[PDB]
């Protein structure tokens, strides 16, 4: 009656044993098969080639850089430093297959040997250009929803069609499939005499302008029909190979994955979550080595996982986020204490790491006063169980009766007091400072109100306090001097 | 605020989606230096709110210049910071999970629903296997399970027609699918098929869950979810200290790890992955979603580094650190404090010592206010420092306000009621409350350490309700019984002693005076003694006329102290009541009747006095205890010495063999307990009486003038066993085993113990002492279970109409009365007109209290039953009247309506038993005789015989109110008969305690039929005599031949026919089981009355009792009368042939013959008869009886065991809470509502009193009335706020939940934890108010 899911994936990882140094090899070749297979998809294209100078010319044109975008494309393996001359090399010369394989697609249309492998050229020229990234996956989502298009006009034909029709559907794909241009099928269909035929014949007008705007999408895409109808489902499987190939490799070495995790299951994090990260920097470790090296796999992801565990370890684990940079320097810290304990038999200072730690007793302290975890207010600190320690805090935010009492007996007074005052006057202390308002009026529109004078306000301020403090009501004030 | 009621539902999603804000997004918090909220995550101040004066996070937008702006750096926002606690946020989840409570409990609620198991569903929901959504085709079943390769055989062998999946999608699709109305009504159909008792009992259980999920509306398919709220921060708060060190809550972290392991999943959701790793991700999900909801539940339970287990949110809920019993019911509170406690003898009733600079720290405002009035502090500031002077007006103004300002006062445990009271202040110099000290009792409390604490009555209604209630005048007899609470203790009554007592010794005696007057000239001018009888006048009163007093004067030859203390009797008293030396007893009932006759004030104030003159003399009396008053008598030695020589024989007897070990024991043990009682005798006659004094005369004696023996007769402190502890030898001494120890004890505290002798001291010693420490447990659990039964109950009404309830006889048996027939009575109020043997004389209409008149008036008659309108007989919906209860007795009236009566009834019961813990038959005198139900038999001696099991003799005095009453067995042999006179001590009854007699009413010849040697019996001739019979085996030992054939020796006339039972057809011979053994040989003779054959051979029970425990080895009943005979032969056990008189026979029933049977398989009983012995069911009582049996049953039994600590409570304390073990009653008929099921007996007797009524003759149905376990009862109730407050709270919300359940607040608790006023006693009115106002609309 097992409860612990730990079981059920040791066991059903369990299943899948290691399986090594040509399936290393053999994923691999499926998988570049695939991928030099999805690159003859791209070997094929009609007009749809008005693509590669154009996009690519996209980033010439405005002073091509060499900063990630060319980290990403091509850098070819050798089975560097970017050259901007080489560079203006390649700049030059697919403009040329393209412009002469252009007319020679529309030399008699497109079945024709030489220009077939003049485009085979053209790929081959593409070809060394590696499958690299997002404009192309950008440039490849133009395709990824060309083809939903072109599936959502047959999607709408059908229904309209067959759907309606519901028993004529064979003699219509006939003499359909055979015409595709003219209305010759419709006469043809109704040889035999079809009264409701008839009926439907008054909208035929509209029959093929529903078809209208079925082949103007011809117009608005630019098909070769048959050539990407084949391009579409070869790149497809270009793409199944390696999306099953993969999974293989990623079942064989989960022991390594888990191996290398339960070293840093020391009680840091959680099994598991170790577990799921290194599945991570595994399937990214997947996505990106070569057999070609020549080297054991093992090493490779043995990297990858590590640096994925040792971050996202100090990302999350903690209540207190803190940014790696800080992590790394309590690495130093932690390191390095240790060393100096070794050589001086006792707990350095401060001072003296703030030395051979190469920074000052500033960042020492301030790191020191940084390092340390919350402590879980359900601690019963009470020995006994009467007191968690959830009880003893204080509510220091909110308010004091005794001063409520304070406060609305002074404010009493004030209005109290200011009842005792000219009247010219009196509306002005209002307005002047927001009292008995949600307003602040402390100028000009004030002069425009009731008077632009604005310093001999001032003057009148002295006056107030003339009439005021000369000891007529400063008592009562003075009462909240010490406040 | 105001609101009426409340309503449980389950929360839909779109209710989430109509509290929302907004969905949340990244987990962190703050800035390590700025320690302020990140956003979208846990203490985003942008949608719970904001934290400080309309700022966003960066400071863009403030100032109300941008009023509404939120700020587009933070999109963060502008308004006040309360709303925090009011907003709840919310989750989108990426998938749907099903929630638990709806699953794990018992019944599911969901597979339960879908007739398809929990592992079923586990296994799908594990993701371990599929199982069919739907059998597309119909070769496959919905609710069918396909392994993960089974599936795939189905799969490449069709495909497309089914559906069949895994994961809470495919429950949502499946409930989704499933309907509610066809499956009901063909329930409710294929239950007419085949209603089988389990069958139907899961038909009617899921027929409910449809019904019920029809009319709530709730929807099964929101049991799954996909959106989950979010707490608010400051319920889960993070906080700092000075090291900027903080402080955060146990469940932080889970929502830590439930959003990242979210994102982890939507994150290879984008990815494409093998859905392995799916897996292992989304049950790390529903693992942490689980165990959010309760972590300690289902897997290892979940810790942080403290590897302490994480508080479920259902923890804090949960137990007694739940909100409930922690900080809902009890409660810190402001105005309070507490102190040591001293006494204050002087002082009076209503005063209270009062350490002034508590009042001080207490009554703050009252003088502010004050002083603002005044306007010496004319401001508050001022006030303060002023305060802070210490001037004298501040002192002055303070006992200005103290006065007349009434408190309150606490001690713990405030077991009952009068564990706090409330006084009148009096101030103090010093730290140290005094109060009046007679009230120790109330609070069981002494001056060595214990402690108390008060609080402030501040409104003028709580001042009012003190004054009027909780004033000690108020409160001076307990509600429980009768007695004065304020018995003078321990020095005061001993003083008392001291002066009302009567030497022949000290001097001046046979003068003559006036009045007491000059006695005290005499005696503070100091020459005459106190205690001593001498002549003078008195002149007493009597209220004889209408209440109008009646002088006349007289002489008394009377002690000086007795003269003396009556010049403080109020004026209406005898002085033969002042004739003795007053045991604490007599104090009682002094203060008794004098309350009694007069009214309270006088007796109040009697008493006060006499605690006065208490202290007075025996501060005079002269007292102390010593080494010369310890003395031992002398002749103890030589009997030690022959209890020496005799054990010395002993143990030469054992050393030769012939007397055992244990024999020896119990001799050695019993002869040592004798020698333990002659020390008694010694040391009493040589202590009590020790005294001999001289008056005029050569030699007397009278009582001793010993400190010690007058300390043991006052009932102040001692007793004969303690006396005996310090001076004689004490008994012996039980080791831990529980054994009994040879060896007792030979010297005394006097002279010293044994090294050995205090060693075993220890044992028993600590024995006691965790008792003391470990049985009040007990009682506390006890004592809130009672409570949280019988809150509910308050008087509803005066007179509810009703008809009679039981009868009241008293309990007498065993010995002499145990509780006269008068004290049962006692404010009760009869069931119906009642008359005296002076028949035809009613003094009830029905109905009248039945006051001391009344009781004396009627123990001059015979009268020796009455009936009463009952606790339980009473009919009110909803309560009672008041009538049914009578009397309150703390009062001492009729209670008018109001009040609760429950938790008065468990102070009364629980409060005390903490402590509590801790052959042939004899005439006595002479009287008349009554056997009744009985058939019997002039035996072959001329006297009768019982051949009717029921009947037991009783001693009925020559009126007729019986003296004794004692069991008698079947055929027992007497030496009397029934309704004759027959003198005092006197066996008549005789029988072999091992015999169970197998008489012969019949006369006639034997003959060996039906039985052979070996084959149904033995032959066994007896090498003693030479006469036997047919020897009959036992059930076993018997060869099996005919152990399948009944043997019967056959009682036959001349011809050989079968003596029929005379007057009756029926047959006459014994069916003979094992050990009926007979004397005479064949062709003999028996006579009427001949045996042919002989047969020879603590507080928990209580728990037990009321908890409706129901034992092991029942001493069942006879289900219905007539003729029975025995079933089949043992598989197990063997059944009863039940055959009616005219009813249907087939009723029989499992028996182990191994326990011993009454009845023989020819006999006939009537239904209720007691068939197998040991201990019984109270549920067969009620089943078969009806109230009155199985009542008086309890009530007896348990004040029985409390009476044996001598503990004295009256009954109706215990007929209230029965009826709260009886809100049910289940249904036998159908066509109201469901056909049986158990349905409040109210609400029964409701539609019966509306559909049985005219609006039919029936349609409803008949009933049977149903017990429940107290702490079963009380979970099984409508209100389920109190459900959810003591016990099993969770399984109790699910329940409500389900259904759309709705509150009433009506209970008290309900009513309390709103903070709402009382539904009764003071708030009675204003809640009635409420009540005409709803009904008014
Ligand atoms: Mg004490
Ligand atoms: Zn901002
Ligand atoms: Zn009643």
């Amino acid at each position: 009656r097992t409860t612990d899911p730990v079981r059920m994936y040791m066991r059903e990882m369990g299943t899948v044993e290691l399986l090594t140094r040509e399936g290393e090899i053999d994923i691999a070749k499926r998988i570049e098969d695939g991928i030099n297979q999805v690159q003859c998809s791209v070997a094929e294209y009609p007009e749809a080639i008005t693509y590669l100078l154009e996009q690519y010319d996209r980033v010439e044109a405005e002073e091509a850089r060499l900063s990630d975008l060319i980290t990403g494309f091509v850098d070819p393996n050798a089975e560097n430093s970017i050259d901007p001359e080489l560079a203006r090399e390649k700049f030059a010369e697919l403009r040329a297959q393209y412009v002469v394989t252009r007319d020679t697609i529309k030399a008699k249309g497109r079945s024709h040997a030489t220009a077939q492998e003049e485009i085979l050229k053209l790929s081959e020229v593409f070809k060394q250009f590696r499958l690299v990234p997002k404009q192309f996956d950008y440039l490849v989502n133009s395709m990824r929803v060309m083809m939903d298009r072109v599936r959502t006009q047959e999607r709408l034909i059908m229904k309209l069609c067959v759907e309606q029709c519901k028993m004529p559907k064979k003699n219509f794909i006939t003499l359909f499939t055979g015409n595709e241009t003219s209305d010759t099928w419709f006469n043809a269909a109704i040889a035999m005499n079809k009264p409701w035929s008839e009926k439907l014949h008054d909208v035929s007008e509209e029959v093929h302008r529903a078809l209208q705007k079925l082949q103007q999408i011809e117009e608005e895409t630019g098909l070769t029909i048959e050539q990407v109808k084949d391009i579409n489902r070869r790149m497809s499987i270009g793409e199944a190979k390696a999306r099953r190939a993969k999974k293989e490799m990623v079942e064989a070495n989960l022991r390594l994955v888990i191996s290398i995790a339960k070293k840093y299951t020391n009680r840091g994090l959680q099994f598991l979550d170790l577990i799921q990260e290194g599945n991570i920097g595994l399937m990214k470790a997947v996505d990106k080595f070569e057999y070609r090296r020549g080297y054991k796999f093992s090493t490779y992801a043995t990297w990858w996982i590590r640096q994925a565990i040792t971050r996202s370890i100090a990302d999350q684990a903690r209540t207190i986020r803190i940014p790696v940079h800080m992590i790394e320097t309590i690495n130093k810290l932690n390191r390095i204490s240790r060393q100096m304990l070794q050589e001086m038999g006792r707990e350095p200072t401060p001072e003296e790491l703030a030395e051979r730690m190469l920074m000052p007793e500033d960042k020492i302290r301030k790191v020191l006063k940084i390092a340390k975890e919350p402590i879980s207010m359900e601690t019963p600190i009470g020995d006994d169980e009467d007191s968690h320690l959830g009880d003893f805090i204080e509510d220091t935010t909110l308010e004091l009766p005794l001063d409520s009492a304070t406060t609305e007996s002074l404010r009493a007074a004030t209005h109290d007091v200011l009842a005792g005052l000219t009247a010219r006057e009196a509306k002005v202390l209002r307005m002047r400072f927001g009292i008995d308002m949600n307003t602040d009026y402390t100028l000009e529109e004030v002069g425009k109100q009731f008077d632009v004078t604005r310093e001999r306000i001032r003057q009148i301020e002295a006056k107030a306090l003339r009439k005021l403090r000369h000891p007529s009501r400063s008592e009562v004030l003075r009462s909240f001097l010490d406040d | 605020e105001e609101f009426d009621a409340i309503k449980i539902a389950l929360a839909s999603p779109d209710m989430i989606r109509s509290w929302s804000f907004g969905e949340v997004k990244k987990p962190e918090t703050i800035n390590y230096r700025t320690f302020k909220p990140e956003r979208d995550g846990l203490f985003c101040a942008r949608i719970f709110g904001p934290v400080k004066d309309y700022e966003c996070l960066c400071g863009k937008y403030k100032r109300l210049k941008h009023r509404g702006v939120i700020c587009e750096k933070c999109g963060v926002e502008v308004t006040q910071t309360k709303v925090r606690r009011e907003r709840m946020g919310h989750i989108e989840l990426a998938s749907p999970t099903a929630h638990i409570w709806f699953l794990k409990s018992l019944p599911s609620r969901i597979g339960l629903l879908l007739d398809m198991p929990l592992r079923d569903i586990e296994r799908v929901l594990y993701f371990e296997s599929y199982v069919v959504i739907e059998g597309g085709m119909t070769n496959l079943e919905r609710q069918q399970i396909l392994t993960e390769e089974q599936y795939l055989d189905a799969l490449e062998e069709f495909g497309d027609e089914f559906d069949a999946k895994m994961g809470a999608e495919a429950i949502q699709a499946l409930l989704k699918s499933m309907d509610l109305e066809q499956e009901c009504e063909q329930l409710r159909e294929e239950l007419n098929e085949t209603n089988s008792e389990t069958k139907r009992k899961k038909l009617t259980k899921r027929i409910k869950l449809l019904e019920a999920f029809v009319q709530s509306g709730n929807k099964p398919e929101w049991m799954i979810l996909t959106v989950l709220p979010v707490l608010p921060p400051d319920l889960r708060p993070l906080v700092p200290l000075d090291g900027g060190r903080f402080a955060t809550s146990d469940l932080n972290d889970l929502y830590r790890r439930v959003i990242n392991r979210n994102n982890r999943l939507k994150r290879l959701l984008d990815l494409a992955a093998p859905d392995i790793i799916v897996r292992n991700e989304k049950r790390m999900l529903q693992e942490a979603v689980d165990a959010l909801l309760d972590n300690g539940r289902r897997g290892r339970a979940i810790t942080g580094s403290n590897k302490r287990p994480l508080k479920s949110l259902a923890d804090m809920i949960k137990g007694k650190q739940g909100r409930f019993r922690q900080n809902l019911l009890g409660k810190r509170v402001d105005y309070s404090g507490r102190s040591v406690i001293t006494v204050g003898p002087y002082l009076r009733l209503h005063q209270c010592g009062l350490p002034k600079k508590m009042a001080l720290e207490l009554f703050k405002p009252f003088i502010y206010g004050k002083l603002e009035l005044r306007g010496l502090a004319t401001t508050i500031k001022a006030a303060k420092k002023m305060v802070e002077r210490e001037e004298a007006v501040v002192w002055d103004i303070l006992d200005e306000v103290i006065r007349e300002h009434p408190v309150l006062l606490n001690r713990a445990p405030t077991l009952h009621r009068l564990g706090i009271q409330a006084f009148e202040p009096v101030l103090i110099e010093g730290k140290a409350i005094q109060l009046h000290p007679l009230v120790c009792a109330a609070y069981n409390a002494d001056f060595d350490g214990d402690q108390m604490a008060v609080h402030v009555p501040l409104t003028l209604e709580a001042q009012l309700e003190a004054r009027a209630l909780m004033m000690s005048t108020n409160n001076i007899l307990s509600p429980a019984n009768g007695e004065p609470i304020i018995v003078p203790s321990q020095d005061v009554v001993l003083g008392l002693y001291y002066m009302t007592r009567d030497c022949v010794n000290a001097k001046g005696e046979g003068m003559v005076l006036t009045g007491p007057k000059e006695a005290e000239r005499l005696y503070r001018s100091g020459l005459a003694s106190l205690h001593a009888r001498v002549k003078v006048r008195i002149t007493e009163y009597e209220k004889d006329a209408n209440g109008e007093l009646v002088a006349k004067t007289s002489l008394k030859d009377t002690t000086v102290g007795r003269a003396i203390l009556w010049m403080i009797v109020p004026k209406g008293l005898p002085y033969s009541i002042v004739n003795q030396a007053l045991g604490k007893k007599a104090i009682s009932k002094m203060l008794n009747t004098c309350y009694r006759i007069l009214g309270l004030k006088p007796t109040v104030i009697f008493a006060d006095q006499i605690m006065y003159t208490g202290f007075a003399y025996a501060a005079r009396s002269g007292a102390s205890v010593g080494i010369d008053d310890m003395v031992i008598p002398e002749k103890k030695h030589e009997i030690i010495s022959e209890a020496e020589a005799e054990v010395a024989e002993i143990q030469e007897q054992f050393q030769s063999g012939l007397v055992t070990a244990g024999e020896r024991y119990n001799k050695v043990i019993d002869i040592w307990a004798a020698a333990n009682d002659r020390v008694s005798k010694a040391m009493m006659d040589n202590l009590q009486t020790e005294t001999v004094i001289n008056r005029d005369g050569q030699e007397e004696k009278q009582v001793s003038f010993n400190s010690i023996y007058m300390m043991a007769d006052s009932g102040a402190r001692g007793s004969a066993a303690q006396i005996r502890q310090l001076a004689g030898m004490r008994g012996l001494m039980a080791k831990p085993d529980g054994s009994i120890i040879e060896t007792p004890i030979t010297a005394n505290f006097r002279e010293g113990l044994n090294v050995l002798q205090y060693f075993i001291s220890t044992h028993g010693a600590r024995k006691g002492l965790a008792d003391t420490a470990l049985k009040t447990a007990n009682s506390g659990y006890l004592t809130r279970r009672l409570v949280d039964v019988a809150q509910d109950l308050v008087v509803t009404e005066d007179d509810c109409g009703t008809h009679e309830g039981i009868m009241m006889t008293p309990v007498i048996e065993g010995g002499d009365v145990k509780e006269p027939l008068r004290d049962r009575v006692l404010g009760r109020v009869t069931a119906e007109d009642v008359l005296k043997p002076g028949t035809a004389d009613i003094l009830v209409p029905r109905n009248t209290l039945l006051h001391e008149q009344w009781c004396d008036l009627l123990e001059e008659n015979s009268v020796d039953a009455v009936k009463v309108r009952s606790v339980v007989s009473c009919d009110t919906d909803f309560g009672v009247c008041a009538h049914c209860y009578g009397r309150d007795l703390a009062r001492g009236h009729i209670i008018n309506k109001g009040e609760a009566i429950g938790v008065i009834a468990a102070q009364s019961i629980g409060e005390p038993g903490t402590q509590l813990t801790m052959s042939s038959i004899q005439v006595k005198n002479k009287g008349s005789i009554k056997l009744s139900n009985v058939k019997s038999v002039v035996n072959s001696s001329g006297k009768l015989v019982i051949t009717s099991r029921n009947t037991e003799l009783k001693l009925i005095d020559e009126f007729g109110r019986t003296k004794e009453s004692y069991k008698v067995p079947y055929g027992a042999v007497l030496a009397k008969g029934d309704g004759e006179q027959v003198a005092g001590g006197e066996t008549v009854a005789n029988w072999d305690p091992h015999t169970m007699p197998v008489i012969t009413e019949v006369s006639g010849f034997v003959r060996f039929t039906d039985m052979i040697d070996g084959q149904t019996i033995t032959r066994q001739t007896d090498e003693l005599t030479g006469l036997s019979s047919l020897v009959v085996l036992d059930s076993a030992e018997r060869t099996a031949g005919g152990k399948d054939l009944r043997p019967a020796l056959k009682i036959v006339d001349a011809q050989g026919n079968d003596v029929l039972i005379p007057g009756t057809d029926m047959p006459a011979q014994y069916f003979l089981p094992g050990k009926a053994i007979v004397q005479l040989e064949d062709g003999v003779q028996i006579s009427s009355g001949d045996t042919l054959a002989r047969i020879p051979q603590g507080l928990p029970r209580v728990a037990d009792l009321f908890e409706a425990r129901r034992p092991k080895e029942p001493a069942i009943l006879a289900e219905i009368s007539g003729i029975v005979s025995f079933g089949k032969e043992t598989k197990g056990k063997r059944r009863l042939v039940i055959t009616p008189v005219d009813g249907s026979d087939p009723y029989e029933e499992m028996i182990p013959k191994w326990r011993q049977l009454n009845v023989f398989e020819g006999e006939r009983v009537e239904r209720g008869d007691v068939i197998s012995d040991g201990p019984e069911a109270p549920h067969d009582i009620l089943r078969l009886r009806g109230v009155h049996a199985v009542t008086r049953y309890i009530v007896n039994e348990v004040q029985d065991v409390y009476r044996l600590q001598g503990v004295k409570i009256n009954d109706k304390h215990i007929e209230v809470i029965v009826r709260q073990m009886l809100r049910k009653a289940t249904i036998v008929n159908a066509g109201s509502s469901d056909f049986l099921e158990g349905e409040q007996v109210e609400y029964s007797r409701v539609k019966i009193a509306n559909r049985e009524l005219e609006a039919n003759g029936k349609v409803g149905a008949t009933y049977s009335r149903d017990l429940l376990g107290i702490t079963k009862a009380s979970l099984a109730t409508e209100s389920f706020i109190s459900a959810a407050s003591f016990q099993e709270t969770t399984r109790v919300l699910t329940e409500a939940a389900v259904a759309g359940k709705r509150d009433e607040l009506r209970g008290l608790k309900e009513n309390v934890i709103v903070g709402r006023l009382i539904p009764a006693g003071t708030g009675y009115a204003y809640h009635q108010d409420r009540m005409r106002r709803r009904a008014a609309g």
